[PDB]
């Protein structure tokens, strides 16, 4: 026996590398950063190991996604000037949208350096801390100046495929009850992923992909309370938003070419914006999620959901964007029921112009008014819960971590390094 | 046609009939992230391609060479390896004997090119 | 000496003399423009051996190989091809023909590969 | 074992011996100065490497070629140059009449490749 | 004999590339990006010319340390609205007699977090820092020529070692012959894969924390007869010098902007005294000596030796100027060179401050230094000199400097980069068949 070297063989390792993007009015996770795109391939009797918890596909769109948020917000316009003394009254003196708002009144810069100019806008009370008609200031004006959402671009998310480059395969694990971790036993090499809707959204997995015949719970660690629950869902659950509200979005020059855009007035439905999920629906797919929540716990364990603990509004909202203004709904009737062995739920939303969207300090962003009415229409495709540390469970709603979002779509990726270069023994003799 | 990666679960032997395959694709601030990846993938394929070169198996696919198979490395005979494991199976068996195959074929290759150097001036 | 590209116009047979002259002119903000082509030369470069490698033309300018033709890619006979045609002619006449003759001329190599492989275990 | 560049100081006949060491070590504010270094040092090793080619070289370290030694180039016997001198001071020698050698061999093997090629008609 | 063809021969000639970093709280000179180290070969019977004069690993290290520096100073705070009329008086508040007047009390009206709303605040300027205008009106030194980029207050001063390594196909050759000059040819040459740690010391007139000699003083110039070359001398043993701020200085952050503070002297707790340095004196005349006997090497034996202070010119090249806990010190060397030459106690040297400072003779580029809380204490190792002749029986050096590159020539004097050319042409009794 002679060793023969064999160049080109199908064998791979497990390997981290930089993925490409590929996409089919500029966006935020624009194609501009990104390639055209053109595909799978059933590798059989193929068992891989996938990990999505260990997976750094997910730690590098979190990178890249922040990166895309950052690079889209340079070029507009810097709220510098925005920190002035606020002179805000109430608009109602007396349950409505206008209960949420101030009145402030205050000196702008004009487009002339040697000009003021005395304007006033509609400020969320959430957007505004009290200075000690009172004074008041932007909420995030002594850690950052928030650059203006530039009126132009879109936060609607566009599917996005991360692509392999050269030498490395992307494998898809097609296994319907594969839950994070362990064997696949069907495998598949895709040139790159489905489009991955950048969706960012705490509480709740809006839109997305489905599970494909059951719930499935996906844990690092199911033992563990300190680690977050993915739920999936099977089929969607149908979630309406709204803010009634008819807004007038109102331009102030703060500067030479740079526009400030400002609530001027607000009339129309003032209900409190809001969100509508069937309480029929929604039942029954808590009762899909117990059932499969109950195979980790027991036949005989009380399942409860409970709302969510404390911390941030990010954190103990349902934070969302829909339409360019971003909702911060309670989730505290969705998450209310104990499991023992046409009506709707309304949750009411809160609504913030200056955001702090990726857990950070020091960057803010200020949305611009949306004008008229805005209207919504999404799918919650799963959950992220916490579990409390007894007979009876608890789970809280979870989130803030960003990556968790995205972990609940690559989940059944993995990039692998091929090694084309294997050595064999054979009959063969060099001559 | 199985496509690319197709013949991984194969045994060996099918699945040195689909070297080709593997073989031509390896090869084809975020410019750089793409950019980076396309030297990565580029100089990758070199020092494959310089290591079969300094074994006299340049421009092959399957390359016999002049080292004689050390039972050390395994010693399974040579009809339960050709159809009944897959290279996968393979490569994680003699993984650790590798690096020590590889030292045999650089001093087998330079040792006949000094030979056939040497009887070529006869 | 004609240059890069000078025997553009000559005739195949003439040109085709005159190959290493073109071989040889393949490889050799604002600073990713630069870098960003000596990329795509590499890459573009390599793609072209490596087609040469799995054809067992590597190394090789001129590659006489085992593929016959059909005679349905070209009916024109040696004569009128090699001392009437130039290569840009040519070349617009078998263009749709070209991704056949790339897979016979691998699968040919494929089969050649293994049928000296075993002709070596006797 | 003497490492790479090891047998810089040896004589000729000795440092022949090790052309594996320093052939496999040509290939493998801190960004795109580095990555371009990378990309350079693919270029320069490819461009080597279609020399070989071009030459009839690919794939060997020592390749005896057709050329004959013109005594102008080197009057020096084959005793006192591959026992009484480094390379380096080899390189000096010739350093100008490397880029006439060069092209002795681009076409001799030009030749060879159409010698090659009438014989395979027959 | 018939040309035959070698590939991977061992010959090499002299090539200049761009070398990458690698290295062993962020850091200016960040190791971040620099990959990490892992490696010598001795190369026997190898003679190779050295020319540490020509050399481009110091070019381009001097390109690379202040690339390194003005990206690092592009985040953080860029103090524009520091440039108004400060109303100073004297600190009188417990001072010294050395230090009287050194230290100015001003205050002024800086921006609020509100755009609209003025704050007046004060803080501690050091003389060399604000230039009067015609309590006394003072304005910043340089305000009539750039704002100041605020030192960021995360980021560090200290040198970390980094190692400068070739890329594939080039080598580095480490000359390491013990009596190398510098220039010529270097018989016992061997091979690394990348240099040592070279620790980027900013220094002038005195190299700290450098590398020593093996075995005795050694004396570089690249002509010895030119007295407008500078003389780059090198210590087989180091002089440590003790730095020190004796003023427990407070940090006071003011918030001059949105998401922007400036960080001020607030006020010295305790009494006001000079910062110096003490190098030992027997040390040093020690060393002096060592470095006279060697100097004689070079015009000869009855040549009368005479040491003597900067000629002149700006404050930071006449001084000691030096950066260790993050203040800058711009020692008056006076004490040190002051002997001639024939055929316990230490030496002070009183140091300045300065808080507003450019480094690579860059005018246009600031960076503000802000203060160190507590006081800061400091031992280098004096390891070599830059020294410059006078134009007789009797040379007279004074220290020089100025020129950053010649604190890294006495670092990278013994590295070479060469190409490797590795395809070779011999004859031989070979025929192609
Ligand atoms: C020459 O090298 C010496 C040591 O090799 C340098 O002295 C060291 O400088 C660093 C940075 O200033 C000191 O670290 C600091 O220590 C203080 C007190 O422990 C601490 O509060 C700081 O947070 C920081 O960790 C280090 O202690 C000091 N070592 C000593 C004085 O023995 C010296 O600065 C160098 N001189 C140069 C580069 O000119
Ligand atoms: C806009 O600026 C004007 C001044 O240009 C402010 O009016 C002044 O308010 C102060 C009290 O804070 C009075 O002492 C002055 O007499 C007022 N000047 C006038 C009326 O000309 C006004 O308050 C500012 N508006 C804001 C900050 O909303
Ligand atoms: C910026 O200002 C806000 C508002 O004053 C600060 O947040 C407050 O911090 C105090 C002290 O912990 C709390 O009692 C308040 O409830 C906080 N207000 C809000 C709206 O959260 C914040 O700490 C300041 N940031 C900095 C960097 O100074
Ligand atoms: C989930 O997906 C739906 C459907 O794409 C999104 O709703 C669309 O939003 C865009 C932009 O606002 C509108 O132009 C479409 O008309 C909407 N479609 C429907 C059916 O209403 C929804 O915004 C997504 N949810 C998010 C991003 O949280
Ligand atoms: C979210 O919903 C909860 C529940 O409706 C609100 O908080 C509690 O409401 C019940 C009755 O509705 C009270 O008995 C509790 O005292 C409330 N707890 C509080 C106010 O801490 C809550 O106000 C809603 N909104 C938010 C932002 O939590
Ligand atoms: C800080 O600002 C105050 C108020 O603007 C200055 O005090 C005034 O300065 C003007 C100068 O024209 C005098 O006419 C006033 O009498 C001063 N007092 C008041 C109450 O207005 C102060 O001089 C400024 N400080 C600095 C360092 O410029
Ligand atoms: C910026 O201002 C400084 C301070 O006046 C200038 O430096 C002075 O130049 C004069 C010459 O007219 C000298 O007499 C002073 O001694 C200098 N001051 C110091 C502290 O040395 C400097 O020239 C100005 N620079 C520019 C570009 O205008
Ligand atoms: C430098 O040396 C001086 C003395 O030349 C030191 O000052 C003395 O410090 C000691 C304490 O160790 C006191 O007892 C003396 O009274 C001081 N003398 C004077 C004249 O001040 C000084 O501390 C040294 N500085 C260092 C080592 O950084
Ligand atoms: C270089 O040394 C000379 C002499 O030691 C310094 O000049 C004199 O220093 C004395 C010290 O007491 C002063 O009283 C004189 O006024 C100085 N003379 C002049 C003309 O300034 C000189 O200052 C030193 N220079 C440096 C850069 O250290
Ligand atoms: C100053 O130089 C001395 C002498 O080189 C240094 O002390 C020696 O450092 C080497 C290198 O690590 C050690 O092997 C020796 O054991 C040290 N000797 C002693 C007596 O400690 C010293 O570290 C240098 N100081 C600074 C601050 O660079
Ligand atoms: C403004 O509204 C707040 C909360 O709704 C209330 O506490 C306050 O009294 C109101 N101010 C008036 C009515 O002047
Ligand atoms: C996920 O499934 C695999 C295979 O069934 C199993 O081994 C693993 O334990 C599961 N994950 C957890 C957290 O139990
Ligand atoms: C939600 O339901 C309420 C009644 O329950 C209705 O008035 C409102 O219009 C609904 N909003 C949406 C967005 O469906
Ligand atoms: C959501 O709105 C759609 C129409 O946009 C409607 O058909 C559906 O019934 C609504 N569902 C809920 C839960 O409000
Ligand atoms: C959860 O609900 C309780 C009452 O049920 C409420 O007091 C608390 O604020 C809620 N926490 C949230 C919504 O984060
Ligand atoms: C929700 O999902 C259904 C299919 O499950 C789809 O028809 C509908 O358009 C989705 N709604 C969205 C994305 O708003
Ligand atoms: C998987 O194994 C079966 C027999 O076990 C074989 O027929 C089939 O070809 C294998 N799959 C591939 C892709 O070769
Ligand atoms: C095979 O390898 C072993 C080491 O595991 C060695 O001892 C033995 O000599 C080798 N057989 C040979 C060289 O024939
Ligand atoms: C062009 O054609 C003529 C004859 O038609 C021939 O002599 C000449 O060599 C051709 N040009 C080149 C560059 O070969
Ligand atoms: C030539 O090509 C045709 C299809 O275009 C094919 O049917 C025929 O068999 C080929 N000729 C030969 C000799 O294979
Ligand atoms: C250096 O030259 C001497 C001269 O005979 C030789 O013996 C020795 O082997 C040489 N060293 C190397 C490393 O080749
Ligand atoms: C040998 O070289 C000389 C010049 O050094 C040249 O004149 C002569 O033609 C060459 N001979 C051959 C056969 O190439
Ligand atoms: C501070 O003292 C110095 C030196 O005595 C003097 O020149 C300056 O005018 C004084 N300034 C004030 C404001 O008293
Ligand atoms: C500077 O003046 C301020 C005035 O409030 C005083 O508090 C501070 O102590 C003074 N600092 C010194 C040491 O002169
Ligand atoms: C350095 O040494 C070389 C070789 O001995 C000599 O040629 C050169 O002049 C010396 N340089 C100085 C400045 O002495
Ligand atoms: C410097 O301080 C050290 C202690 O850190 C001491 O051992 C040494 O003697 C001092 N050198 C002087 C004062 O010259
Ligand atoms: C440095 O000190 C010496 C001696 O004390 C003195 O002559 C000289 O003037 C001082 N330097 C300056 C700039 O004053």
């Amino acid at each position: 026996l002679w060793v023969t070297v064999y160049y080109g063989v199908p064998v791979w390792k497990d390997a981290e590398t930089t993925l490409f993007c590929a996409s089919d009015k500029h966006n935020v996770w624009a194609t501009h950063a990104c390639v055209p795109t053109d595909q799978e391939i059933h590798l059989e009797n193929v068992t891989e190991e996938f990990n999505m918890w260990k997976n750094n596909m997910v730690e590098q769109m979190h990178t890249d996604i922040i990166s895309l948020w950052d690079q889209s917000l340079k070029p507009c316009v810097k709220l510098t000037p925005l920190c002035v003394t606020l002179q805000c009254t109430n608009v109602t003196n007396n349950d409505d949208m206008r209960g949420e708002l101030k009145n402030c009144s205050f000196n702008m810069t004009t487009e002339l350096r040697d000009k003021k100019q005395k304007v006033y806008s509609l400020f969320y009370r959430l957007d505004v801390v009290q200075i000690n008609n009172k004074e008041y200031r932007l909420i995030n004006c002594n850690t950052s100046a928030c650059t203006q959402a530039c009126p132009k671009v879109s936060f609607e998310p566009i599917p996005i495929h991360y692509c392999a480059p050269a030498g490395f395969a992307i494998l898809k694990c097609k296994d319907k009850k594969f839950n994070g971790t362990g064997p696949c036993p069907s495998v598949s090499t895709v040139q790159c992923t489905h489009g991955i809707k950048p969706v960012v959204s705490t509480q709740l997995l809006l839109n997305g992909s489905l599970a494909e015949e059951e719930v499935m719970i996906r844990s690092e660690n199911i033992t563990n309370n300190a680690k977050n629950i993915l739920v999936q869902f099977n089929t969607p659950v149908q979630i309406n938003c709204t803010r009634p509200n008819n807004n007038t979005r109102k331009s102030i020059r703060i500067g030479p070419g740079q526009a400030f855009y400002a609530t001027g007035d607000i009339i129309g439905d003032i209900r409190q914006a809001h969100c509508n999920v069937s309480k029929a629906t929604w039942n029954e797919t808590l009762g899909k999620v117990v059932k499969q929540l109950r195979k980790h716990f027991g036949n005989n364990t009380i399942i409860r959901f409970a709302n969510s603990s404390g911390g941030d509004l990010e954190v103990t909202t349902h934070s969302f964007n829909c339409g360019g203004e971003f909702f911060y709904c309670n989730t505290s009737g969705l998450f209310n029921s104990t499991w023992i062995s046409n009506d709707s739920i309304t949750l009411p939303c809160r609504i913030k112009q200056i955001i702090n969207m990726w857990q950070r300090i020091g960057q803010c962003m200020y949305a611009p008014p949306i004008q008229g009415v805005i209207r919504c229409v999404s799918n919650i495709t799963g959950l992220i819960l916490t579990r409390d540390g007894s007979t009876t469970e608890t789970f809280r709603p979870g989130g803030g971590d960003m990556r968790d979002n995205w972990r609940s779509e690559l989940y059944k990726y993995k990039v692998v390094k091929i090694e084309p270069l294997g050595v064999a023994p054979t009959r063969c003799k060099r001559r | 046609f199985l496509g690319f990666l197709g013949a991984a679960g194969s045994t060996m032997g099918a699945a040195s009939m689909t070297l080709t395959v593997q073989a031509r694709n390896l090869l084809s601030v975020w410019g750089i992230k793409q950019l980076q990846a396309r030297v990565l993938a580029v100089e990758r394929y070199l020092r494959d391609q310089q290591l079969l070169g300094i074994w006299g198996c340049s421009g092959k696919l399957i390359c016999c060479t002049n080292v004689p198979w050390n039972s050390s490395w395994s010693n399974r005979n040579l009809s339960e390896i050709w159809d009944n494991m897959t290279w996968l199976q393979w490569d994680k068996e003699i993984s650790n004997y590798t690096q020590i195959i590889y030292g045999l074929l650089e001093e087998s290759q330079n040792q006949q090119e000094k030979n056939e150097q040497d009887l070529l001036a006869l």
